[PDB]
Order: C-alpha cells, then structure tokens, then sequence
RNA sequence: UCAUAAUAACUUCUCGAAUCGCACGGCCUUGCGCCGGCGAUGGUUCAUUCAAAUUUCUGCCCUAUCAACUUUCGACGGCUGGGUAUUGGCCAGCCGUGGUGACAACGGGUAACGGAGGGUUAGGGCUCGACCCCGGAGAAGGAGCCUGAGAAACGGCUACUACA
RNA sequence: AAACUGCGAAUGGCUCAUUAAAUCAGUUAUCGUUUAUUUGAUAGUUACAUGGAUAACCGUGGUAAUUCUAGAGCU
C-alpha cells in the first residue's frame, strides 16, 4: 500500500501486553530491532504500565534521556525498543535486575535477580555456516553473530554468553532428557523435560514433552527453548510453569487467602 | 527604451532612458552575449564596446540564452535551468521565455561594459565600491598575501570593526573562523 | 520416452557449466566433475530411475539433471490428457460436504503438469506430482513417479 | 460521604520540583506565571503568510515604492 | 575590500621577508616560554598539596 | 551447480574516512616533537528487523427466453533470446495443435467492495453487513512521467475531454 | 533571524464508483526477488591537509497580474 506502516491501532496491539481499551486510540507501536513486532516487550509498556514507574507518556521519556535504564548492559534512549526473551534489564540508580521470562499464562511478568545473576544470559542458535574469509560464525535468538565457535556446536543447541565479553562459555545439546520451556503456541510458559522427538521430512517436526507432575504435551520444534539438562541455569519464577488446572487455582486461592486472613 | 548598464570592474551599476530609436537601431538583430559598439548612443560613448547580457520583454518575461527566435516560446523547464527555481525535488514546470535575438519588441536591455574609453561617465565609472568580504579558506589567505608554506595564517585574515546600538562602549572587532 | 534424435534444433543442446574438451582424461565417479553426466537426488523417498542417469536426453525442466527444485506439496492423480510435447493434464476427484442437507456432492479439478522423457506416460494412469517455479503460464507442478498398471 | 480520595507527590528539594512538574501545575500553586499567546487560528493563519516571503520576511516594505 | 583600504592589502603583501623572519622567531619562543610555565606551574603545585 | 576457497583475464567502474564535539593526560633526545580516552556522523559484505511483490490447496448470490466457447492482432505447449528487482506466452523470432464444458463452461442481471460479524430462535434455519478492527481499490473522467529505499502519488508535474 | 545542506512529506484521515475465481478467508512456497531505517559482527592499497562554483547579503530593473524572476558584485 505504497510504502511501511508506521501506526498501530488499539485494539489490534497484541493480546499478552494487557491494554485497556478505552482511554486512546493507538498504540506504542514498537520500532524495528532485534526481536520480532509480535511477541516483544516495549520498554514504555514496562516502565510505565508494569512498574509504574511514570505516570504517562511524557514522562516515560524523561527517564529516558537521563540513560537511567540499560538493557545488556548497554544504554537504550528510545522508549519504544523492542525487548525480548532472556535479555536483562537493569537499573542503577533503584538498585534492582529484571530478566524477561514468560509466565504460565504466556504473558511477561516482572522477576526480580541477583546482582551475579545479572551478568550472563542464554540463547537459542539459529545457523551455522561459514562467513567471508572461510571465518566460521554462528547467529543467537536475538540476532548476535559470533565468530571463531566451537566446532561441536550444531544449530538449534543453546550457548551461555558472558554478555561483558560477548563469548560462549559453555553449551547444552539439544536431545532427550534436557529441561525446556516453551516460547510459542498454546502451552507457552510450560516447562517440562524433553521425552523423545518426531521428525517428518518437509518440514514441521514436533516433540513431546513431560511435565514435573506427569503432565504430557507437544510442541513444534520452532517453539521449544533449551535452558538446562537438570536444575535449569536461570532461576525460575515463582510456580515453575506447571500450568494448575482451573479447579485448583479457586481450591489454591481460597486456602492462601484465609490462611494469610 | 530603458538601458542597464553595468561596470563589473568598478562594481557601479546606472539605468538610463533613451526615447531616440536611431540611436537604437545599431543593437537590432544582435545574439544575447554578442559584442556591440558604444559610439551611435553619444558622443561621450566614443571609444567604448559592450556585450549584451540579457533583456526582458514588454511583458516581463526575460530572455533566455540559446533559444534562436525573436518571438516567445513555451518550455518545459527542469531544475537547473536559468528562469525556474523548483519548489520541490524532481518537479518541472513548464514555462514561457523570450528569445535571445535582440528586437524592438522587448522593454529593456542589460549591458555590461568591456573595455573603457577615453572619455568618463558622470554617474557610472567615476566611483567604486569596495568588496564584501576576504577569503576564508586557508589555503585561499595564503595565496591572497602570497605567503610561504608556513607563514601563520592566523595573523593575515581581514577583520572590521563595529560597535553596539547606544551603549557608549568601545568598537570590538570580528573575524571569519578559517576553515580547513 | 520415444525421442529420434538429440540434436535435432537451431542450436547446441547441453548442460550449463559441464566442460567436455578437456585435453588430459581423467576417469572419476562423480557425475559431472569428470565430464560425463550430472543427475541429483531429489530425497524425500524419491529414487532417480535408471533410464535418467543413462540417458543422453537435454531437458532443463527434468527434476532429474535439471535446474529446478522440488518443494511444497504434493499431489496425486490421474492422467486425462497426453497430446502436448512434454506436458500432461491430470484429474483431480474429491467430496465436497453441503452442512444443510448433512450429505456430500462429488466435484473435481484439472491440473497441468510437466513430464520428463525419463517416464513413459499412457493415458488412464495414476501419477504423484511434486511443485515446483512457474515454468509456463499454467505450469507449476512435475511428475516424479508413475503407478503400476492393474 | 465525608471521603475524599486523590493522588500526593512529595519532591526531594524546591528545584526539583520546577524542572519535573507540568507547567499548568505550576500556575494552579502561583509558582510561575501564565503564557500569553493568540489564538490557534491566528497563529496559524501568519505561519502560511509568512510562506509568500524569501528572506528577511521582518521588513518586507520595499515594494510600496514600486508603483511611483 | 572593505575591511582594509588599498594602502593596507599592498603593505602587506610586499613586507620584506626579514620582518616575517622576525615574526616566525618571536612567535615560536613565546609559545616555547609560554609552554615551560605551565609545565613548570602544575609539577610543583601538585607536590605541595600531597605535602600538605 | 549451496556456503566458502583457488587459477587465467576483464571494467568510460566502485568501496577502503582531506568530516564534527567533549575532556587536559602521559613519555625526553625540550622539538611550537611523539604517543593516548570516550562519543557524533558516515562506509563495503553477511545476518536480523518493519516489510513489499509474486505463489500452492479448497470455498462465493439469481439466471438456459444464455449450450457450446477460446486462437483478426497468443488462444494451450516446446526452444533460443529480449526485457524486469526475479520466475512466467510478460514480449520478439522459429516449430507443434492444442486448452475449458451438463460435476453447468461462455454471456447477461446485481437497487454486489470481501471478511470478522448484526437481527430473529426448541433443534435444523432464514435474512442483512456503505459504517470504529483486518485486506483491496479511488481522489471529476482517461493516459504519461519526474524525484526517491519505497509512488505510475494527485493537500506532485505534463497533455487532451468536461466544467470553472 | 536568514539561506545552503540532511531527513520527512509514499504513514494518517475520507469514501464504496468499478469488480462474479476477480477482491477476500483459512492454509503453503520463495533452492524464484528488492529492502531506507533499527540491532550484531566485519575491509593494511602537498597528507601538518588538494581544486573550481553558488545562496543568504550589498546594489540596479521589468510586467495590470502569481509562493514569477532578470542581469552585476563578495564568501
Ligand atoms: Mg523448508
Ligand atoms: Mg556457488
Ligand atoms: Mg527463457
Ligand atoms: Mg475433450
Ligand atoms: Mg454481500
Ligand atoms: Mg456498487
Ligand atoms: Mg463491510
Ligand atoms: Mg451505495
Ligand atoms: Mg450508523
Ligand atoms: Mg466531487
Ligand atoms: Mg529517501
Ligand atoms: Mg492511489
Ligand atoms: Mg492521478
Ligand atoms: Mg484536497
Ligand atoms: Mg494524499
Ligand atoms: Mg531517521
Ligand atoms: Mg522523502
Ligand atoms: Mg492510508
Ligand atoms: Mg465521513
Ligand atoms: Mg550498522
């Protein structure tokens, strides 16, 4: 239609950013960075929406221009950066780390770190090939290119990155027995244990999953996020993604409400 | 008929008037950027050849050089041509500009003096104006004083003086910020 | 196929990139780094026929010793029509299900695609197509195996 | 009811105060003083007149005497 | 120009190569001098306040 | 016939920084000498992001007083090129005689933009959808083009027709 | 201030005339292509610094008429 879009409309934003439908008509409509339009994670829609941090629109870019907030350890200065899974975000002067972490109802949720916590992260790997010159290299998640790897890692595996450095430190295989969590579909924020993978020439494999309490499902393998053989490196959120059935959450509340009152 | 007549060497521009078409005729038929003699418009003129600039007809509109017509034509003019200035990147426009032969027809002449004569004008080359403003390159100053290669530049630039509104205070002065 | 001659055309029929004038002889397995022949394997449980690597055909839309690739889906049918040069027409028949009268309608399609001269088509037979680029106006599929006669 | 509900901001320091705050919360407090301007439609209308005019759009009485 | 009358331009530009000489000498040894100050200044100041 | 590498050559032929702001520092042969930090704006190739253009499968209302239709001057396919960001009868030459149809083609009507959906209800249905969300098209009617990463743009330009 | 240069003005907003496998819906492909901007990597083959123009500005004009423009002098 004659060029890019460069609006969004309420009520079309995604689902998982919880937006009232009154009170405006747009949308923060997120720019164009290293993760996909669908599922990211504005920054005003954190600061102002999930922390409170800023009343409104005007003074979410105050903070801004001050460089109080960084993510990776580098700077951001424009509110609506397209953030994703596994990056960190830091602010100095609170005091406090946030990871970015789905919960088992497939939204972001805020998760408090440790300081030594919040020097590493995790991606998954999306090609392997070599570049100009015969240097081999490798491409993450959240579009980091990384040259001279290690010959044994193979796509679809996940690398520690030192995020200081920018250098992998230690990988995990992807094969049955690894700890997982999903990113994508219907079981999005699940964690379970890889039991055994299905592969259909054409495209389009899936694998099966497990659950902590004997739980089982599927997911396409563009879904499946490997953070760990066992105890997973990162620290979970709080429930551990085991996806309570409704009856329970009622039976759950009713028992934490009185007891507590 | 008005004439305008400029002294590129002393920087002194005079429009007159000339009623007389005999007087005239001498510049009939002649090219835009030709070279005419001065003597037919007076005697104090003896001794002088100008070079026909440009015109603009009775209309207004002006003329354009490399067009062969005594009459006006219609143009598609795009950018960087003389009579059009585009309000917008790409744009043409087309337009109506008169020819480059001289004729009767147009309302006044611009002219340019080439060599001088023995005889002065009263209002044209009996005074000069000075120049705007010096060089501002470096490399420009050096050439202009005729500096060697390390002859500190700095010192060389021309600087004017000018004063505040009413303040009584002293004139300060002010300098060009040499560049490269 | 029944082909008469191979070059039988204004110009020089081969394969692009297939150097044959070389002054030393060197004998090799490979297809095409020797100079003879070059075919490939299109997978996906598809076995090149025997008539195709021995060949001495030129046919650029070939799947086999060819330059186009096989991917998307595929499809079965049966063969109406077989009177172009390397070019059939296929019948397609389904059921298409009417909710208010809770019962089924029979309805079907016609589909162009191109054969290569490895194959030996009749008419009444049961082939599975694979698709392919655009080589024609209505040309977007290619046959890869033919079912055996009752 | 006797019930008021609102919202409360307590500043740092007096300076801190001014470079933070909406100015229209400032004239409510009679910290600073209001703007003067004119209306939306007459600043609007100069800015297209001013579009007719190539520099030094300040003075642009020269060509009353054009006519004698 | 405006800036400088004829009489200025020509004077100028036909100066005679020994004042330029002069000029080269007497800017290059007021720098140099200039230069050694500070240097001088900012070693001692620094040793004094450490001191005390 | 992928990534990448090597050899023989080629080109009105590219790119590889003559650009800008803060800090005032460190060496000794003390020369208006040498070295040194963090940013801005650019730059060749690969990757990513917002995309865009084409493309596979199946699905639309009434009408036979519409039963045969398509190829003058491409209608279906083969081959060598031309053109395009690329595939392609998209176009130019040469050669075959095909393609759709009673399982409703082709043509005529629509007080017809399509869909998510609105109204009315035992179940099965009937009817409406210009209109806040998504996709397409247009700026009085037709055609042509400049600039640019992106337009056959009209709060951009050129011509004819109709108005003024 | 003015003016040159860079970027945007191809998004929004309005309307339903044309359109009956066409638009459109769900589902595939690009091993058949272009991509400003954003993000991450990445290029050893006079020099202590090269050359001519132009606008703003000064000054002289034309036409009943327009966001029309002429010729002359500086950077
Ligand atoms: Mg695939
Ligand atoms: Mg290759
Ligand atoms: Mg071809
Ligand atoms: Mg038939
Ligand atoms: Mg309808
Ligand atoms: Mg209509
Ligand atoms: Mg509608
Ligand atoms: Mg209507
Ligand atoms: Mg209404
Ligand atoms: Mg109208
Ligand atoms: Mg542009
Ligand atoms: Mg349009
Ligand atoms: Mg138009
Ligand atoms: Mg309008
Ligand atoms: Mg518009
Ligand atoms: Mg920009
Ligand atoms: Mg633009
Ligand atoms: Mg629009
Ligand atoms: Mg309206
Ligand atoms: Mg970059």
């Amino acid at each position: 239609a004659r060029g890019p879009k460069k609006h969004q409309k309420r009520l079309s934003a995604p689902s998982h950013w919880l937006l009232d439908k009154l009170s405006g008509a747009y949308a923060p409509r997120p720019s164009t960075g290293p993760h996909k339009l669908r599922d990211c994670m504005p920054l005003i829609v954190f600061v102002r929406n999930r922390l409170k941090y800023a009343l409104n629109y005007r003074e979410t870019k105050a903070i801004m221009m001050q460089r109080l907030v960084k993510v990776d350890g580098k700077v951001r200065t424009d509110i609506t950066y397209p953030a994703g899974f596994m990056d960190v975000i830091t602010i100095e002067k609170t005091g406090e780390n946030f990871r970015l972490i789905y919960d088992t109802k497939g939204r972001f949720t805020v998760h408090r770190i440790t300081d030594e916590e919040a020097k590493y992260k995790l991606g998954k790997v999306k090609r392997v090939q070599l570049g100009r010159g015969g240097v081999p290299f490798l491409v993450t998640h959240d579009a980091r290119t990384i040259r001279y790897p290690d010959p044994l890692i193979k796509v679809n595996d996940t690398v520690k990155i030192d995020l200081e450095t920018g250098k992998i430190t230690d990988f995990i295989k992807f094969d049955t027995g690894a700890l997982a969590m999903i990113t994508g579909g219907r079981n999005m924020g699940r964690v379970g244990v890889i039991t055994h993978r299905e592969r259909h020439d054409g495209g389009f494999g899936i694998v099966h999953l497990k659950d902590a309490l004997d739980n089982t499902f599927a997911t396409r393998e563009s879904n499946v996020f490997v953070i760990g053989s066992e105890k997973p490196w990162i620290s979970l959120p709080k429930g551990k993604g085991v996806k309570l059935t409704i009856a329970e959450e009622r039976d759950q509340r009713r028992a934490r409400a009185l007891a507590a009152a | 008929m008005k004439l305008n007549i400029s002294h590129p060497a002393n920087g002194s521009q005079k429009l007159i008037e000339v009623e007389d078409e005999r007087k005239l005729r001498h510049f009939y038929d002649k090219r835009m950027g030709a070279e005419v003699a001065g003597d037919p418009l007076g005697p104090e003129w003896k001794g002088y050849i100008l070079r026909i600039t440009g015109g603009n007809d009775k209309q207004g509109f002006p003329m354009k050089q490399g067009v062969i017509a005594p009459n006006r034509v219609r143009l598609l003019l795009s950018e960087g041509h003389s009579c059009y200035r585009p309000r917008r990147d790409g744009e043409r426009k087309r337009k109506s500009v008169r020819g480059c032969i001289v004729g009767p027809d147009l309302s006044v002449l611009a002219l340019s003096i080439v060599k001088q004569g023995e005889q002065d004008i009263p209002g044209l080359t009996d005074v000069v104006h000075p120049k705007r403003l010096g060089p501002k390159r470096a490399t420009k100053i050096r050439r202009f004083f005729s500096l060697s290669k390390d002859d500190d530049v700095r010192k060389y630039v021309i600087r004017r003086e000018v004063q505040p509104k009413g303040e009584g205070k002293k004139p300060y002065t002010k300098a060009p910020r040499i560049q490269r | 196929a029944t082909e008469l001659t191979v070059q039988s055309e204004r110009a020089f029929l081969k394969q692009p990139h297939i150097f044959l004038n070389s002054k030393v002889k060197v004998k090799s397995t490979r297809p095409g780094k020797g100079g003879r022949r070059w075919y490939k394997d299109v997978g996906l449980g598809f076995k090149t026929p025997k008539t195709a690597i021995e060949g001495h055909y030129i046919d650029k839309k070939c799947p086999f010793t060819g330059m186009v690739s096989i991917r998307g889906r595929i499809l079965t049918g049966r063969v109406v029509s077989t009177k172009m040069h390397r070019t059939i027409i296929i019948r397609r028949e389904y059921l298409h299900y009417i909710p208010k009268y809770n019962r089924y309608e029979k309805r079907h399609k016609n589909l162009a695609a191109h054969v290569s001269p490895a194959f030996r088509v009749e008419e009444g037979d049961m082939v599975v197509v694979g698709q392919c680029r655009p080589l024609s106006k209505t040309v977007r599929f290619n046959v890869l195996r033919v079912l055996p006669r009752t | 009811g006797g019930k008021t509900t609102g919202f409360a901001l307590i500043y740092d320091s007096p300076e801190a105060l001014k470079k933070f705050e909406p100015r229209y919360r400032l004239v409510r407090a009679g910290l600073a003083a209001k703007v003067e301007k004119a209306s939306r439609q007459q600043r609007k209308q100069r800015k297209n007149r001013l579009k007719t005019l190539r520099g030094t759009a300040k003075v642009k009485g020269a060509k009353a005497k054009k006519e004698k | 120009i405006v800036g400088a009358s004829l009489e200025v331009i020509k004077e100028r530009r036909s100066m005679r190569p020994e004042a330029r000489n002069a000029a080269r000498l007497a800017a290059i040894k007021e720098s140099k001098e200039k230069k050694a100050a500070a240097q001088a200044a900012k070693k001692a100041e620094k040793a004094k306040n450490a001191a005390a």
